[PDB]
């Protein structure tokens, strides 16, 4: 009885690793709740175990509070002063009530507590210390296989998901099978499965590549990235700082034997291993293994790379549906566009074509001298309107009068082209002449843009009848607009 | 007290041509006879036309 | 149906009046309702002004009937502590 | 809800028994015109053209 407390409290705490505290406060609450349900109204209950005999005391609690919503659960702090003059808000009056005898309901009860805390105590501090499993590859058993998830069973009551999307395309699991995946987020689901296991993110194939491959356990080879198409094929880009050891050989082992077992283990997903280089364009030539890179055009700008090839290359290049260029441009992060060595030449020429009509046109300059802007490396009217003087004036036959001139026109030329544009919609001219007509949106500016009416002037000069055929404009609205345009423009 | 299951024509399954079958429902426990009867005697002869 | 319907047309600031009624009209326990009205306190309108912590000083008011008094005021929709303003009306204050 | 409560059936009608008879009419001069004659039986409870207004 007394002695038999002591012992329970003795147990579970070795067994489950487990503060005697945490248990009895769990025990009280649910002595509480299963006291609660005995009387027919609702009844604020406060019961407290002794830690030594194992006795224990229930009351009718009654929160001490500022204000009462709760006449049967709360007390004001004034009225609980008159019972003990100790009492502040937030504790407890209590008042003697018959403790619940312990049958096999509130027995039912107390177990179901004390699991409940052992899986918020023995099961956390558990996941706590596997602080590496969550987020290497736990290994689980198929409890259940759904339509849209796969629960797994790890062991010790802890429940873990696959997710449609984090399985592989071909994998077929049975209730009872092993299955390996990255433990990839922790959530708060501890009813049921709050652990997400993934087999198809780029973390399952790290995680393999840090297990098979030694050298990267030991912090001797880094991987810098990895790009994946599940099932299908993978790349990875691996680094070494010990200029002794060859990164690609070390993962892919001795006959490949490294590379296959990861391969085996992904369902025979097909793992390319590549250098990582400082240089971008030589990590995108690395990328593209195993087609062979002819040329490399990289626009800093766009964050884009044109990639030729030789003509017998491209198919090798692109891969089946694009998946050797995707997963090049997923391991790189730029985008890469694969074209042949004529084609590249040709998009060059259509380029420098554009910017000479461009130069030509907007900065009044003849042909040859915008031939010799583009060659100088220029393709853009930003560029030579906002690039340091000193690189205009390293040009051959540009003086510091030209160059002045040239961006000034440059200047210009950009001004009129924004202008035009904004007067045509109603980017800007239109959404504040056209615009200032009281009631003009943004649409309707842009709307009387499109049939020449550009400014408030304009809009002052129309009749209603000409206006009638704009799509949200009815003849009130247009009068309404048209006298608001005229009481500013003729009468401001 | 004054409301009633007000009712309606859920379909009109008109089978072939210069044929109808109007279904209605819900009416009480004693109202399906007295509009049935009522429709029946009024559409048999007050109903006008030429011949 | 149209022809049927046409042979038919022929045919077819002190709160409110609960702040004027006495305490003892709040159902109260016989020790609450003589702890009020040895306070002076007669109406419901009275009753709402006082704050908890004055109700708490009345001689033999326990911390029990304050929470009584607060529930059955509670259910009325009515709290301790509501100023009215102009409490007590002119045809209160002639009794 | 309490034992001391005890229910009866609820018969909610107030007529007993509703006769028409139908005759033939005379005071318009237009022959083929009917009368109808409704004598009703109500308990007491209900006006005869307040039934025949809510029927």
């Amino acid at each position: 009885m007394n002695k038999e407390i002591l012992a329970v409290v003795e147990a579970v705490s070795n067994e489950k690793a487990l503060p005697r505290e945490k248990i009895f406060e769990a025990l009280e609450s649910a002595l509480a709740t299963a006291t609660k349900k005995k009387y027919e109204q609702e009844i604020d209950v406060r019961v407290q175990i002794d830690r030594k005999s194992g006795d224990f005391d229930t009351f009718r609690r009654w929160l001490v509070v500022d204000e009462v919503t709760q006449p049967t659960k709360e007390i004001t702090l004034e009225a609980a002063r008159y019972e003990d003059e100790s009492l502040n808000l937030g504790d407890y009056v209590e008042d003697q009530i018959e403790s619940v005898t312990f049958d096999r309901i509130t027995t039912q009860t107390a177990k179901q507590v004390i699991v409940q805390k052992v899986r918020e105590a023995e099961r956390a501090m558990v996941v706590d210390q596997f602080r590496e499993h969550e987020g290497e590859i736990i290994t689980g058993v198929v409890k259940k296989v759904n339509r849209d998830n796969i629960s797994l069973d790890l062991g010790n009551n802890a429940e873990a998901v696959i997710l449609r999307e984090d399985m592989l395309p071909r994998e077929n699991f049975r209730p009872g099978d092993r299955v390996r995946g990255v433990l990839y987020s922790v959530r708060p689901e501890a009813r049921g499965a709050q652990l997400f296991v993934t087999r198809s993110k780029p973390e399952m194939l790290i995680e393999l590549f840090r297990i098979e491959v030694p050298e990267i356990g030991e912090e001797v080879i880094e991987i810098k990235a990895a790009a994946r198409d599940p099932g299908s094929r993978a790349k990875i880009a691996v680094k070494t700082n010990d200029k002794r050891i060859d990164p690609v050989g070390a993962c892919v082992g001795m006959r490949g034997a490294r590379v296959q077992a990861v391969s085996t283990e992904l369902g025979g997903e097909r793992i390319d291993i590549v250098l990582w280089d400082d240089n971008p364009a030589q990590f995108v030539i690395n990328a593209m293994a195993p087609a062979d890179v002819a040329s490399i055009v990289v626009d800093e700008d766009k964050h884009t790379m044109d990639i030729a090839v030789e003509a017998g290359n491209l198919a090798q290049a692109i891969g089946r549906n694009g998946q050797n260029v995707r997963l090049a441009s997923q391991l790189s992060g730029w985008e890469l566009n694969v074209m042949t060595v004529d084609d590249l030449q040709a998009k060059h020429q259509a380029e420098a074509h554009a910017a000479i009509d461009t130069f030509t046109k907007y900065l009044d300059i003849d042909e040859d001298f915008a031939t010799v802007l583009v060659e100088e490396g220029f393709s853009t009217l930003e560029e030579l309107a906002y690039v340091p003087m000193k690189e205009l004036l390293e040009i051959e036959g540009l003086d510091e009068p030209t160059v002045e001139a040239l961006r000034e026109r440059a200047k210009n030329a950009l001004a009129t082209i924004a202008q035009a544009q904004e007067e045509s919609l109603g980017d800007n001219k239109p959404a504040d002449d056209l615009l200032n007509l009281e009631g003009v949106d943004r649409d309707l500016a842009f709307k009387l843009a499109a049939r020449g009416v550009c400014t408030l002037e304009d809009l002052a000069e129309q009749g209603i009848d000409d206006l009638a055929d704009i799509e949200g404009l009815t003849d009130e609205k247009a009068g309404a607009l048209i006298m608001a345009a005229r009481n500013i423009c003729w009468f401001g | 007290v004054t409301e009633f299951l007000k009712p309606r024509l859920v379909d009109i399954e008109q089978v072939s041509s210069t044929h109808a079958k109007v279904t209605l429902e819900p009416l009480e426990r004693g109202f399906g006879h007295t509009l049935g009867n009522a429709l029946r005697r009024i559409l048999l002869s007050s109903m006008p036309g030429c011949a | 149906a149209t022809i049927l319907a046409e042979q038919l047309e022929a045919f077819v600031p002190e709160f409110d009046p609960i702040l004027l009624r006495p305490v003892d009209d709040l159902e109260l326990t016989v020790r609450s309702a003589n702890c009020l009205k040895a306070e002076a306190i007669h109406y419901i309108g009275d009753l709402v002004q006082r704050t908890e912590v004055e109700l708490l000083k009345t001689p033999n008011l326990g911390k029990k009937s304050l929470t009584e008094i607060k529930d059955v005021l509670a259910s009325r929709g009515l709290s301790l502590g509501m100023r009215l303003e102009n409490w007590p009306p002119a045809s209160i204050a002639d009794e | 809800r309490p034992i001391g409560r005890l229910l009866v059936d609820a018969c909610y009608s107030p007529v007993e028994r509703i006769a028409y008879n139908v005759e033939a009419a005379r005071v318009e001069q237009r022959t083929d015109l009917d009368k109808l004659v409704i004598e009703m039986e109500t308990n007491g409870t209900i006006d005869p053209e307040e039934a025949i207004r809510r029927a």
